[PDB]
């Protein structure tokens, strides 16, 4: 319903809760909250087996509203964060740029992440090895790309028409929204032991890098009983993905 | 009638609809046979975005018309 199961794991020698997800549940909220649990910035009592969206909001509120600044820029951000909280549960709008694993159109939505010090990533990157594609896509965000593709379809100008077709096949071939280059850059760009949020295919995940390896936190309700299953390889682009325990050992 | 929906992966799904059908019905049909949520759907035809309230005859969509679907990014 509107309840989420709590799962306890041995994280860095401590009993730590993480929250498991429905089928199409509240994954941004979850991606964020699970980071906060893993950092012990939010604590649940030992016997918590279930938690509600409202409680999560309350714990989240305690984080956001307890943050102190490095004046007026700061307070604006915080309300933009507050205003967005409901969308954290029902679906959040992102608009990636294909130039880099941190490149999004900056919106209020993104600001929550920034206030909590939580990096936000995607791996939907145009291959630098193909200059035609790099030129066509340029610095355009996804939303601009689909508009441009449309404009170009209506032109009979060869340049525009060519630009569009290249952009189209970029979107067609990379529709999984993760590329080998994105994967490599994620690898090199993410820092060891940092917890972050990874966008892909309209899902937000809790991500970390450990010994140069990238993992997504397993929140699937199916594995609620299996303590040994905590981390899943961010394995690209498709194929068998290995599971690890809390300590990043094969489970 | 039979129409075509072009998924970005390249696959072209075929759909059976009626000109009186609403855009909200068609997204529900694409979901019902491709699993993509109707909210994550944006329908494009002749360089126009289709709106959930209107019907197919409102855009003069005829048999074997190819509708373009764009995913909006919402996790
Ligand atoms: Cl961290």
């Amino acid at each position: 319903p509107d309840f989420y199961c709590v799962k306890w794991i041995p994280w860095k020698g401590e009993q730590t809760p993480i929250i498991t997800q429905s089928t199409n549940g509240p994954c941004p909220l979850l991606a964020i909250m699970n980071i906060l649990f893993l950092q012990w910035k939010v604590k649940l009592p030992p016997q918590k087996e279930v938690i509600t969206s409202d409680e999560l909001m309350a714990h989240l509120g305690n984080c956001l509203l307890s943050i102190k600044p490095q004046q007026l820029n700061f307070q604006q951000n915080v309300d933009d964060a507050m205003t967005v909280l409901p969308k954290l549960a029902t679906g959040l709008d992102v608009n990636v740029r294909f130039t880099g694993v941190s490149d999004f159109e900056y919106t209020p939505e993104c600001s929550v992440f920034d206030l909590l010090g939580i990096p936000l990533y995607h791996g939907w990157l145009v291959d630098p090895q193909s200059p035609e594609a790099v030129r066509a896509v340029g610095k355009l965000s996804y939303n601009q790309l689909v508009e441009r593709i449309i404009t170009c379809k209506h032109s009979s100008d060869t340049n525009l028409v060519t630009e569009g077709l290249i952009a189209e096949q970029f979107l067609e071939t990379t529709a999984a929204q993760l590329t080998y280059h994105g994967l490599c850059e994620l690898t090199a760009a993410a820092k060891e032991g940092e917890l972050s949020v990874f966008f892909r295919n309209n899902h937000f995940s809790t991500m970390t890098k450990h010994k140069s390896h990238l993992y997504l936190l397993v929140t699937d309700q199916g594995f609620l009983q299996e303590e040994q299953v905590v981390w899943e390889s961010l394995h690209n682009v498709d194929g068998d993905s290995c599971f690890c325990d809390s300590d990043f050992h094969l489970s | 009638m039979q129409i075509f929906v072009k998924t970005l992966t390249g696959k072209t799904i075929t759909l059976e609809v009626e000109p009186s059908d609403t855009i909200e019905n068609v997204k529900a049909k694409i979901q019902d046979k491709e699993g993509i949520p109707p909210d994550q759907q944006r329908l494009i035809f002749a360089g126009k975005q289709l709106e959930d309230g209107r019907t197919l005859s409102d855009y003069n969509i005829q048999k074997e018309s190819t509708l373009h679907l764009v995913l909006r990014l919402r996790g």
